């Protein structure tokens, strides 16, 4: 039982694609999510005939119980490789999901492409205006460089290698346009169902020689879909940057005082640290650092804390301020920012003037398009035209910003978490923005 | 069948000393056609607070999730705010 590095991974595909058996197979077999659950129906499996049993056959008696809302497990799954620990998401189809890939906690290191290799299946998938191109087009926006495809219901067409071939470079096509480099995408043909190049490599393509992938450092190269995500590279986390804590609430506890509580984003906290809370500009100590039951001696990048602060009352400090070192580029509020949107798929056109409700980290403010700045080549950045009059569905353009209200803000390169955000309207979220650069 | 999601609420209260299980009561008092309601636990997050996790499966098409998270907000006397602890596809 070696010690293990954490990763998050979110797998995307149409919803014939079987990604939701596919993932639910690694979890089963690789996690302990609603185990007991799995034991009652590995159990009753034995009514099929004289004990036998698929695991997909299992997979789908636990859905059903889960659509019951009997099981007890939480949403939050893991599951574990080699070298890691996994957090994945099946990606809900629902489209409230997306604010939530976008300012929800656990942002992805790598996005798994689920693609069915049926024939009707495979082109409804890759269509321009699919739900499943839109989440590759958030993964790519929001800085997720790492991308595996799992050619799925490999049976269905009798594990032939043209035809994989073919789904190979169909998809590549999809993907290189979305903006990945397709060389360094591993492709794995796999059975969701039937476990072929899951955690075993398959018996079923004697053609087949593995799957490959360009790195900086050479050529990857493995069998199952389960060595692809080990070979997953290991992302730098943010503890030596400098401190910021979006909170998501702030409580009056007797005996103690204020408590704010959020996330760290960058950086660590520790009692003894000053800090400063954002668009106010309140400093004060940090007296102690707690976390679900333990008291902490830090709390690092991914933690959500509870802190406890004097002279500083509930009232002054609110959900959606950041908190930040004294000592070390401390968080401020900003008059405006300029920001990289892109206009997703919606019934309207944006003109100078819109005034949409933001979601930034914990922070919803409606901030004005104050002005289109440029329109810009989505994949290189490139500057099409100063002034663009509207933006319409696709748009990738720099937009400048300002907030109806005291907002703190940062510029996605130096604290990716605070410089990301969701643009809300007509009950969706309309477009995507990444801060570049912030008047504070 | 009509696709559906399992989501994860964390529901907060005011402070330490409120009534938690008025609180989920009249979460799960919430109906809306295509929601499910599921397990629940209340989770310390320090300090003496804890804080209302509890899971719902829903129909994508017939439930918000912003309307959802809205309509469990309006119990002012127990709630502070609700979060997605975490969503999945089923
Ligand atoms: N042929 C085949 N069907 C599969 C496989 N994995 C899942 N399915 C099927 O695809 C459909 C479900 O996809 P989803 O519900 O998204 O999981 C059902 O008909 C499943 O039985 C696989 O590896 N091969
Ligand atoms: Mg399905």
């Amino acid at each position: 039982g070696k010690e293990k590095s954490h990763i998050n991974v979110v797998v995307i595909g149409h919803v014939d694609s079987g990604k939701s058996t596919t993932t639910g197979h690694l979890i089963y077999k690789c996690g302990g999510i609603d185990k007991r659950t799995i034991e009652k129906f590995e159990k009753e499996a034995a009514e099929l005939g004289k004990g036998s049993f698929k695991y997909a056959w299992v997979l789908d008696k636990l859905k059903a119980e889960r659509e019951r809302g009997i099981t007890i497990d939480i949403a939050l799954w893991k599951f574990e490789t080699p070298k890691y620990q996994v957090t994945v998401i099946d990606a809900p189809g629902h489209r409230d999901f997306i604010k939530n890939m976008i300012t929800g906690t656990s942002q992805a290191d790598c996005a798994i492409l689920i693609i069915a290799g049926g024939v009707g299946e495979f082109e409804a998938g890759i269509s321009k205006d699919g739900q499943t191109r839109e989440h590759a087009l958030l993964a790519f926006t929001l800085g997720v460089r790492q991308l595996i495809v799992a050619v799925n219901k490999m049976d269905s067409v009798k594990w032939d290698e043209s035809r994989f071939q073919e789904i190979v470079k169909e998809t590549s096509n999809f993907i290189k346009k979305v903006g990945y480099n397709p060389k360094t995408v591993p492709f794995v043909p796999i059975s969701g169902w039937n476990g072929d190049n899951m955690i075993e490599a398959t018996t079923n393509a004697p053609w087949y020689k593995g799957w490959e992938k360009e790195t900086k450092a050479g050529v990857v190269k493995g069998k199952t879909l389960l060595e692809a995500i080990d070979a997953i590279e290991q992302p730098s986390r943010p503890t030596d940057k400098p401190l910021r804590l979006p909170l998501q609430d702030v409580y009056k506890i007797g005996g103690i005082g204020t408590v704010p509580v959020g996330r760290v984003e960058t950086g660590v906290i520790k009692p003894g640290m000053v800090v400063t809370f954002a668009p106010a500009g309140v400093t004060t100590e940090v007296k102690s650092v707690e976390m679900h039951h333990e008291q902490l001696e830090q709390g690092v990048p991914g933690d959500n804390v509870g802190f406890n602060v004097k002279n500083v009352s509930v009232k002054e400090i609110r959900r959606g301020n950041v908190c930040g070192d004294a000592k070390n580029d401390p968080p401020k509020g900003c008059a405006s920012f300029n920001a990289t949107v892109i206009v997703l798929n919606h019934p309207g056109q944006i003109s100078a003037g819109y005034s949409p409700v933001l979601d930034c980290h914990t922070a919803h403010i409606a901030c004005r398009f104050d002005e289109l700045l440029e329109k810009n080549d989505r994949r290189s950045g490139k500057k099409l035209e100063d002034h663009p009059k509207f933006l319409k569905s696709g748009d990738a353009a720099l937009v400048k910003f300002v907030p109806s209200k005291p907002m703190c803000v940062e510029a996605f390169s130096e604290y990716p978490p605070l410089g990301r955000f969701a643009v809300r309207d007509m009950r969706q979220t309309v477009a995507v923005g990444v801060i570049k650069s912030v008047d504070k | 069948p009509a696709a559906k999601s399992i989501v994860t609420l964390d529901v907060k209260p005011w402070d330490d000393e409120t009534n938690l299980e008025e609180m989920v009561a009249n979460v799960k008092a919430i109906e809306m056609e295509g929601l499910t309601w599921g397990a629940h636990q209340f989770i310390p997050i320090g300090f003496g607070i804890k804080k209302l996790q509890i899971n719902c499966v829903v129909e994508d098409d017939k439930v918000s999730l912003d309307d959802l998270q809205q309509s469990i907000e309006e119990d002012e006397d127990h709630v502070q705010s609700t979060d997605i602890a975490a969503m999945q596809k089923l």
